[PDB]
């Protein structure tokens, strides 16, 4: 946003928004640019630091170049991406309120020996200072670690505040999981974490808490991490330390809001209203005062995640370089990166590899050396450690919970007052502000350790092969000692054994070929990779990723990893089974002094201790709860991760063999070279599908995974908790007991009825709730993962504004749409319909995914309403490019269903009856694994055919909506990615359809005031007729055939003028017109009869069944409306309760 | 629907068409979405 954009590297100094200044006391200087108030970006190498180390220095996952940022090209492109970055927080109102705040931080100034502030960037002169609160570097000499600096540490420490230095790198960024990394959200970590420097919060380096067990190695020992790095970096892992009430202290918290207020106060009493000052500087602190210390605490990356919209790794997200192996990729500004974020999403954005991957320096924390019987050495793994510093040593065991207890942070931030307060221009420098500048070092430690038995670290590194020519192999011992060695390990079960069904082959020369091979690779893995099977466990059913074992080598020693688990539970996965530590409790005291007291004081004094134990108890809970995150959560992730490099290593294996064959072909064949052209096309639809394919198996693996460590908590952890608590309520039990009696001032009846008030059972302390252990996971990041990735690649949304029609597509993904101008909107089943007049309209849809191709299921519905006319074959939808693809006809009185592939393959079929001029319901589903065809019309199964013989069905990216030559209606137009099922259609169908609103026979929303003639369901080609008997007149039907009876002509009317359409639960009035207007009255025989004053006519209720669409009941009293008996011969209305189902309905023709 | 929008500092009330653009349930953080909370017996602080 207003963020300066007026600059280049090449930018003049003007002593104002370009500086050139000393970095600390250093010989040093470096231009900066000022980017908005008290916030600077100095687009070069972090100066405090040297870009070439010693290689012992090296730190692991680092890339190290001394000529990264040294030419003003890369300076530029820096300067421009940061200021592209700024600008994209600033757009939001939640980092627009971060920005101005950390403008408004400065820290706090010194005294008269008037006042000096500390915050300043000093020229080389050592003449002019300029204000500054932040300032911006490129990185040190590791170039993919941010970081973020004190100028002080003292200051940063003492409530006054302190300037900060940033080290950034905008152009690396890394995938985790199916998104890249998102520099923005990288970026507001550091801003988060400034503002403790410019409060002056920033906690002792050994506020620390447990944050991950290492399970890694063969002792006990813990990874640590500070507490600001914890309440900043957010993720699940905060949820374990920040609780309500909260288990875990320090000073550091009193104390911090302690100072701020003695701060604020000097403040408030000297500094506002004192005229030596002026307002640059008093107005900005009155500012950073209307802020509470705990707001601070509660501002963390789940919060920006959210506003923004931003996936984040959301566990243990510090450790990840133990859990993860990364890979970076190139982001340029502003092709890949905008002020929107990446160019088509975290997702899908299209970023190239950095050539910088080979460079990384790689440096195990320990090294598995697995060799056989003959002490020889097969295979050396590596683990990588988290990066943190450790233990020491255990915190969980020497941890007293204290007994005695002593959303938007952003909130109070006001942007129109912060942005009109003039920018701080004379600045009274402080002479020592800053510290100088000591490099950190780091020598990292190796342990190698020798097995006989595979560790799950073997049985990955087996599964990747840099040989050109490879064979995939179930034998893990063959592959490692062999003698190629061109075998590599695989669990894919279906695929090898595809690939040995095909061995003696002739060779692949057609196309038609190429794709029968390609598809069946393609259905194979996904049946491999997707595998699953539900299994009854302690905790409930889980649904187990089978291949599991197989992949890990756990529980692998078996035939089968699956019964195996059943059978020793989900505890039998992990390496270390025994992490508990009872904590430390505080003993149990009642105060001597309350012996004595009368009993309305001593009972409501008892009533204080009661809640202080039952708040300490959940305390308890909690520490067992972060316990299980640390010790036993973390060890599942472990598994969960691993258990992803593989599907990634197994995928790029397959991925790797469909390479091969495409390259072959292409490079000779006989195939014709435009048919190599879809061929190559294609392909890369089938990896796409590929890719989807193991992102299920992913998720697979992560419930599978969850729910195991949630079960290990119910079955593990929770009972230890439930023994040291009843421990602890016994104990407590006995002291209150022994307490009451030893009171003096109160009778028997009192300490009877005192103990019995105060006793604790199981029940006080029983906390888990089941739901609560599974929400975790659910994230911002699960949930926007969840949204990006879900089935829907179309979904039609249209309203009407005040002369505007809106059409739109809701499913968030890369949809365009074309339409003419002057389509019409109309009010369907659930919504606005569009109306395509058959002449000159037309819509069209444009998505990648529209293509299709070889592999793919897609399913395609949509609410039609034809106006049926001529018999003539007429395009209403479809895809379709050089005769292949898919299309919908109108046909005779249907429609019909076409699918043709490259090689002349179709499907055509008729489905009958469609133009009735009512609406329908149409579901094609189109299944590549089960090779099956579905077709549905409203809530019936119309076709159910085999597609194993159409194959490569690729068409053009635009769905064509033309609806040539027949006026139609389509409404609720949905694309997706999936098949779709028979319970999900009658879902689909039935729910849209009960809105409240009752439907005509056409299924459009029944009015009132408008003529319809009516109908029963039993009969429903006889409307209802009026006869006179005894001079009075009633309604019947014609069973005598043109008895030349007139269709009676029928009016619903409303109490309420202003209502137009009739609802579910409505009071009606039914009239005809004969020759003057009649109205419905019941006689005392219950028949209905048409009388001549609307005062008696009776009130009626109409409803509709769920099940029956275009039709409707009515009732009078409890009494509902049929057809009687035959009489005359006639049958008559009648109120009546007792006659069969079916005549209760009716159904309004117009 | 009616929503609110950040106006200045000020969270003012809103009919915006921007929400009938949008699936349904859509993260859990919707805007346009209210509670009607009537006096009741069971809950009972003083209006």
């Amino acid at each position: 946003m207003n963020i300066n954009d007026n600059l280049s590297i090449n930018s003049p100094v003007d002593n104002k928004n370009v500086v050139v200044v000393r970095a600390r006391k250093t010989d040093t200087v470096f231009k900066a640019f000022k980017v908005a108030p008290n916030i600077w970006v100095a687009p070069e190498r972090y100066y405090g630091e040297s870009l070439s180390i010693d290689e012992e220095y090296k730190v692991d996952g680092g890339i190290y170049d001394s000529n990264f940022l040294s030419q003003d090209s890369e300076k530029d492109k820096f300067l421009q991406a940061i200021i592209t970055l700024l600008k994209r927080i600033n757009s939001t109102n939640a980092g627009e309120k971060l920005l101005s705040l950390i403008s408004t931080a400065i820290p706090f100034p010194y005294g008269y020996i008037g006042y000096r502030e500390t915050n300043y960037l000093s020229s080389e002169d050592n003449k002019s200072f300029y204000a500054s609160n932040i300032v911006i570097f490129g990185p040190g000499a590791n170039i993919v670690e941010n970081n973020t600096v004190f100028y002080k540490k003292e200051d940063a420490e003492n409530g006054m505040g302190t300037m900060t230095e940033i080290w950034f790198q905008p152009f690396l960024t890394y995938k985790y999981d199916e998104f890249y990394i998102d520099p923005a959200i990288e970026l507001i970590k550091c801003l988060i974490k400034s503002l403790y420097f410019l409060y002056g919060i920033k906690p002792s380096d050994d506020l620390v808490i447990p944050y991950r067990l290492r399970s890694e190695l063969e002792n006990i020992e813990y990874s640590q991490l500070n507490i600001v790095d914890l309440l900043v970096s957010g993720g699940i892992d905060p949820k374990f330390i920040n609780t309500d009430p909260y288990w875990f202290t320090d000073n550091y918290f009193s104390n911090a809001k302690k100072v701020f207020e003695d701060h604020r106060n000097i403040y408030e009493t000297e500094i506002e209203g004192n005229n030596a000052i002026g307002n640059d500087i008093k107005l900005r602190l009155k500012q950073k005062f209307r802020i509470n210390i705990n707001d601070i605490w509660e501002l963390n990356l789940n919060y920006f995640s959210k506003e923004f919209s931003i996936m984040m790794p959301d566990r243990f997200n510090n450790a990840l370089k133990h859990f993860y192996r990364k890979q970076y990729y190139k982001i340029d500004y502003p092709e890949n990166y905008s002020i929107n974020g990446f160019v088509n999403g975290q997702i899908n954005a299209q970023l190239s590899l950095s050539d910088r991957n080979q460079d990384i320096i790689n440096k195990p924390e320990e090294i598995i050396n697995l060799l056989n019987g003959n002490n020889v050495s097969l295979m050396r793994s590596n683990i990588y450690g988290d990066g943190l510093k450790s233990t020491v040593d255990d915190f969980y065991s020497n941890y007293k919970i204290p007994y005695n207890r002593a959303d938007s942070s952003l909130d109070n931030v006001n942007i129109g007052v912060i942005d009109n307060i003039p920018e701080i221009i004379d600045v009274n420098p402080y002479k020592e502000n800053c510290d100088k500048f000591s490099p950190v070092q780091k020598i990292t430690s190796t342990r190698e350790i020798n097995t006989n038995i595979p560790w799950p670290i073997n049985y990955l590194q087996a599964q990747n092969t840099n040989n050109e020519k490879f064979s995939l192999s179930s034998d893990f011992v063959e592959v490692v000692s062999s003698k190629d060695k061109s075998l590599v390990y695989s669990f894919l079960s279906n695929v090898m054994f595809y690939l040995d069904s095909i061995k003696d082959n002739s060779p692949i020369d057609t196309d038609k070929k190429y794709y029968l091979w390609l598809r069946e690779i393609f259905r194979n893995y996904s049946f491999d990779i997707t595998a699953t099977q539900e299994i009854n466990t302690n905790c409930g059913i889980n649904k187990v990723v089978t291949w599991f074992g197989k992949a890990l080598n756990i529980l692998n020693t078996s035939d089968s990893f699956v019964e195996e688990f059943q059978n020793l539970g989900a505890i039998s996965l992990i390496n270390k089974k025994e992490n508990l530590s009872m904590p430390i409790i505080e003993s149990y005291e009642i105060p001597n002094d309350m012996l004595g007291l009368p009993l309305n004081d001593l009972n409501e004094k008892l009533f204080n201790i009661y809640s202080k134990n039952t708040a300490y108890f959940k305390k308890i809970y909690y520490n067992f709860l972060d316990q299980w995150w640390t010790q036993y959560y973390s060890q599942y992730f472990d598994l969960i991760c691993m258990a992803k490099r593989s599907v990634l290593a197994q995928e790029t294996l397959i991925k790797r063999i469909i390479q091969k064959k495409l390259s072959y072909l292409i490079g000779n064949s006989n195939i014709s070279s435009d048919n190599l052209a879809l061929m190559n096309l294609t392909t890369t639809n089938t990896l796409r599908d590929i890719s989807n394919e193991s992102q299920i198996a992913m998720n697979n693996v992560d419930s599978f995974l969850n729910n195991a460590a949630i079960c290990v908590f119910e079955s593990n952890i929770y009972p230890k908790f439930i023994s040291f608590m009843e421990q602890c309520i016994n104990n407590i039990n006995i002291k209150t007991k022994e307490f009451i009696q030893k009171c003096t001032n109160i009778n028997e009846d009192e300490k009877l009825q005192l103990i019995n008030q105060n006793v604790f059972n199981s029940l006080d302390f029983e906390f888990l709730n089941i739901q609560n252990m599974k929400s975790l996971f659910s994230s911002e990041t699960a949930l926007l993962i969840k949204e990006e990735t879900w089935p829907y690649e179309l979904v039609l949304y249209a309203f009407k504004e005040p002369g505007n029609n809106v059409i739109g597509d809701a499913s968030g993904k890369n949809t365009s749409i074309e339409y003419s101008k002057d389509i019409g909107l109309v009010y369907g089943i659930n919504s606005d319909a569009l109306y395509l007049n058959g002449s000159n309209q037309s819509i069209s849809f444009s998505n990648d995914f529209f293509e299709n191709g070889l592999t793919n299921s897609f399913s395609i519905y949509f609410w039609l309403r034809n106006l049926g006319k001529d018999t003539i074959k007429s395009k209403l939808i479809g895809s379709k490019e050089d005769n292949c693809g898919w299309e919908i006809y109108f046909q005779d009185t249907g429609l019909v269903f076409n699918m043709i592939d490259s090689n002349g393959n179709e499907k055509n079929i008729y489905l009958s009856d469609v133009s009735n001029n009512s609406w329908h319901y149409i579901t094609i589903s189109v299944d590549r694994l089960k090779e099956q065809l579905l077709i549905f019309i409203d809530d019936n199964l119309v076709a159910n055919e085999s597609i194993k013989e159409i194959l490569n069905i690729y068409s053009s990216n635009i769905i064509s909506l033309l609806s040539e030559n027949n006026p139609s209606y389509i409404e609720g137009l949905t694309i997706l990615n999936k098949p779709t099922t028979s319970q999900e259609v009658l879902s689909n169908y039935f729910e849209v359809l009960n809105n409240s609103y009752i439907r005509d026979s056409n299924e459009e929303r029944l009015e009132y005031n408008k003529t319809y003639q009516l109908y029963n369901y039993v009969f429903s080609d006889k409307p209802i007729c009026e006869v006179k008997q005894n001079n009075n007149i009633y309604l019947t039907i014609n069973n005598t055939n043109n008895l030349n009876l007139q269709a009676s002509k029928f009016k619903l009317l409303s109490i309420n003028p202003n209502k137009q359409y009739v609802q579910k639960l409505d009071e009606v009035i039914i009239s005809v017109l004969d020759n003057m207007e009649k109205y419905i009255d019941i006689s005392e025989d219950n028949r209905l009869q048409l009388i001549d004053n609307k005062n008696n006519a009776k009130k009626m209720i109409i409803s509709n069944d769920i099940f029956i669409s275009n039709c409707l009941t009515l009732s009078y009293n409890g009494k509902y409306i049929c057809l009687s008996m035959k009489d005359e011969n006639h049958n008559w209305m009648i109120c009546n309760n007792d006659m069969s189902k079916y005549l209760y309905l009716w159904s309004f023709k117009p | 629907f009616i929503g609110f929008h950040q106006f200045n500092n000020i969270a003012k009330l809103v009919a915006s068409n921007w929400y009938n653009r949008q699936i349904e349930r859509s993260s859990r953080t919707l805007g346009c979405s209210w509670e009607f909370i009537p006096v009741d017996d069971g809950w009972g602080e003083r209006p």
